[PDB]
């Protein structure tokens, strides 16, 4: 069959959350509360793309 | 019996019954066309209802 489109490794750099889960689980209800514009709308481009490639930004 | 009556009741005996010998034909010719292509009602052998599956938005998104 065909080849897979996968993105190439520029379109995969960013600035990485690199907090221990602690510190994710510390802060989670301020995040859940102030942070919830993009994170429901990636979440809902996720359950409605249904494809990674397709919710990068 | 008249000659008449045998003769015209000979008739419909014929006619009867070339009318079951050629739906008796068109029995087995579709019988085997249904079997051959299954497009038909018959041989509808069963598949799996689509009404089984769940729609709804599962635990993780990639389904």
């Amino acid at each position: 069959p065909g080849i897979v489109e996968l993105p190439s490794l520029e379109d995969l750099k960013v600035q990485e959350v690199k907090v221990s889960s602690s510190v994710l689980k510390a802060a989670a209800h301020h995040y859940g509360a102030q942070c919830d514009k993009p994170n429901k709308e990636f979440m809902l481009c996720r359950w409605e793309e249904k494809d990674p490639r397709r919710c990068l930004e | 019996d008249a000659p008449e009556k045998n003769y015209e009741r000979t008739m419909a005996i014929l006619q009867i019954e070339s009318e079951k010998a050629e739906l008796r034909l068109k029995e087995l010719e579709v019988r085997r066309l249904m079997r051959a292509k299954g497009d038909g009602p018959w041989f509808q052998y069963p598949t799996i209802d689509k009404a089984l599956i769940d729609h709804s938005p599962k635990a993780t998104p990639d389904n």
